[PDB]
């Protein structure tokens, strides 16, 4: 995609998958 | 990428080509009246410019492979651009011979201009050969496909360019590695449609920016990538894609409709044989120059990556949130939080990717728009019209290339070809152009476009 979304949670800064 | 072996042409049986390494590259009439250091690039092994062994240094690009067979990040990432192209409602059908080799609108006729394939070119048979636009007929064509047949040995030889004298010291000239004529249609009739779409919808869906024009397509970029930018360069990103990117590519053909057949040309591309003067070699990995929808192909991976990149980087990342456009290895995108460049190369190594800071940068500071780069070109909005915005090539290149040519009769067309990339760059820098231009008695004899006019004429084009 690339245009607005909508549902149904807010989206946070990304963070860095740590190890792993 | 990466050479699996290589064999004399006396032991493969395949044609060589007897070409002479002299450029076609003259100093022009302004040669030493603009400033540059560039020059032809090295053409073959006893260049006397060379301070290595000129072989080594071409095929030091295929820098191995480091996954054959993707994750679950590049399997996701593969559907999901799949899914985004699905709404493109793609014609995934074979197309007719006679579109495939003389176009349609969206998809522009086999270039007459440029080398037939292997056997061709060494046999000394020519495109218009096979090929007339005025008839649109493909009965050579079948005949000629059917006499070679297909798959054949991607011919290849040094790309007749400028270089910066690091570039040919170090012997690092650029390699076409064209596809025999065959393939090049037969591949046409395979995606020919795919090809069409694409070049229809440069853009946030398709991530292409192939076959866009910069004058207009430039003013529409802010609009598709808004939030936080970022973008970086690639170290041969050709030459360094493993095959896994291959394998992923299938992946999205196939999700969007494709059939086996269509789909299993993606291999002839990903393991190739060349013929380089001559000696052949097998190439498992990277990707070709001179191959057709070698742009488009090469976009769609790219659309691929980033995504991989991404979510294999970070956690919470929504790819329905990303907005990317790419052509071959050239990339912008846009994301609502601030992505970590550094990290993304970090992790896009363990890929066998080389990745570093956009625009020569010395690191990955914050990519905005105003040294943002694209196509080379950046972004410089209208003064008046604040909304248009300008592509801007750089004047230093265009500085380079005005003091040589491939042919002396040409220089009006070279000349108003390099006003058009230039006034782009604003009235004051253009006008400083044209002075030095009109700075010689040729210069003064020529038809010089004038600013008012150009940008009238590019108003227009809104
Ligand atoms: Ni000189
Ligand atoms: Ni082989």
């Amino acid at each position: 995609g690339a245009y607005s979304g909508a549902p149904k949670q807010v989206l946070k800064k990304p963070a860095l998958r740590t190890a792993t | 990428g990466e050479i699996q072996w290589v064999k004399p042409n006396k032991e493969t049986g395949r044609l060589s080509i007897n070409g002479p390494t002299r450029t076609k590259l003259e100093p022009s009439v302004f040669h030493d009246v603009f400033e540059g250091n560039k020059e032809p690039a090295v053409l073959h092994s006893k260049d006397p410019r060379l301070e290595v062994d000129f072989e080594q240094a071409l095929f030091s690009k295929y820098v191995g492979n480091t996954l054959y067979e993707p994750d679950e990040y590049i399997k996701e990432a593969a559907l999901h651009y799949a899914n985004q192209l699905k709404q493109l409602e793609i014609n995934t059908s074979q197309m007719s011979m006679e579109e495939a080799c003389y176009g349609t609108e969206n998809l522009e006729a086999i270039d007459l201009h440029t080398s037939a394939g292997y056997p061709y070119s060494a046999l000394g048979i020519k495109k218009r050969d096979i090929l007339d636009p005025t008839t649109r007929d493909v009965s050579k064509m079948k005949f000629y496909m059917d006499k070679y047949g297909l798959d054949l040995p991607y011919s290849t030889y040094v790309k007749d360019e400028l270089r910066s004298i690091d570039k040919i010291k170090k012997g690092k000239s650029r390699l076409i590695e064209a596809s025999s004529l065959n393939d090049s249609v037969y591949l046409r009739m395979a995606f020919g449609h795919l090809y069409e779409t694409f070049h229809a919808n440069p853009g946030t869906i398709t991530g292409s920016a192939v076959g866009c024009n910069p004058d207009t397509f430039w003013s529409k970029l802010p609009i598709l990538l808004p939030g936080s930018l970022f973008a970086f360069d690639y170290s041969g990103y050709d030459a360094s894609l493993s095959p896994v990117w291959f394998r992923a590519l299938e992946l999205v053909l196939r999700e969007i409709g494709y059939s086996e057949e269509a789909i299993s040309l993606i291999e002839g591309i990903n393991h190739t044989h060349h013929v380089y003067r001559n000696k052949t070699y097998c190439v498992l990995g990277g990707m070709p120059s001179g191959c057709s929808g070698t742009s488009i192909f090469n976009s769609m991976i790219n659309n691929i990556i980033i995504r991989a990149l991404l979510i294999k980087t970070f956690k919470g990342i929504d790819l329905d949130e990303l907005n990317m456009v790419a052509y071959g290895d050239d990339v912008l995108a846009s994301y609502p939080f601030p992505i970590d460049c550094l990290e993304l190369a970090k992790t896009g190594k363990e890929y066998g990717l080389t990745m570093t800071p956009a625009d020569k940068s010395p690191c990955f500071n914050e990519v905005n728009w105003d040294n943002a780069t694209f196509l080379k070109r950046g972004f410089l909005p209208d003064e008046q019209f604040p909304f248009l915005i300008h592509p801007t090539m750089p004047m230093r290149e265009i500085h380079e290339s005005i003091r040589w040519t491939k042919d002396a009769r040409n220089t009006q067309d070279h000349v108003r070809s390099l006003c058009l990339l230039a006034w782009h760059n604003g009235k004051q820098e253009y006008e400083k152009f044209v002075s030095t231009i009109r700075s010689v008695p040729v210069g003064r004899a020529l038809a010089i476009p004038n600013y008012e006019n150009l940008r009238r004429n590019w108003l227009e084009l809104f």
